[PDB]
């Protein structure tokens, strides 16, 4: 197991 | 140690897919100028050293992505700097406070990353 996502900008997230 | 040719060094690099400019450690030199960069969330992926910044401590008054490494994504830029746990921080001015964010917390929008890969860029 590991942190989640992050952020990866290929795609938008939506905070 | 002290100094190596790339492999070792905690960097920034550009993610694939037209991404951002994402806090690393060259892993090793894959050829061609392409270096393997173990990014600091832990995901391995190789970049081309035109796209790799590895003297790029995040200048204060540069612009930023503040990241909450569970994903929560804003902009903001550095006004501050601090060392705890043997890591390094920055007081990123966010939505008008001051709030601490990490090195793999600020990264650079490729945007803003371009105008350091004209000093820092390997390549």
């Amino acid at each position: 197991r590991a942190h989640s996502s992050h952020l990866k900008s290929k795609k938008g997230q939506s905070t | 140690g002290h100094m190596n040719s790339f492999v070792g060094l905690r960097v920034v690099a550009k993610w694939s897919s037209n991404g951002y400019f994402y806090s690393g450690k060259i892993t090793r030199d894959v050829g061609a100028g392409k270096y393997k960069l173990l990014f600091d969330d832990g995901y391995e992926c190789d970049v081309l050293g035109k796209d790799i910044l590895l003297c790029d401590p995040i200048p204060l008054d540069t612009e930023v992505t503040a990241l909450s490494e569970d994903e929560y994504f804003s902009a903001g830029v550095v006004k501050g700097h601090r060392k705890e746990s043997g890591e390094l921080y920055y007081s990123i001015e966010k939505e008008g406070q001051r709030k601490w964010y990490k090195r793999m917390a600020v990264i650079l929008s490729l945007e803003q990353g371009n105008r350091l890969r004209e000093q820092y860029g390997l390549g």
